[PDB]
């Protein structure tokens, strides 16, 4: 998922936007 | 050294760092 990828794979800033209400 | 993968608790961090007042909901399962 979006949260799990950041560790082994990559996080996206616009996804950071997405995590944020 | 700008972009690193944050694992464990600190993954939540890169968000609240960028998050600010808007804040985030972190999801370890979904």
């Amino acid at each position: 998922g979006i949260v799990e990828q950041c560790c082994t794979s990559i996080c996206s800033l616009y996804q950071l936007e997405n995590y944020c209400n | 050294f700008v972009n690193q993968h944050l694992c464990g608790s600190h993954l939540v961090e890169a968000l609240y760092l960028v998050c600010g007042e808007r804040g985030f909901f972190y999801t370890p399962k979904t």
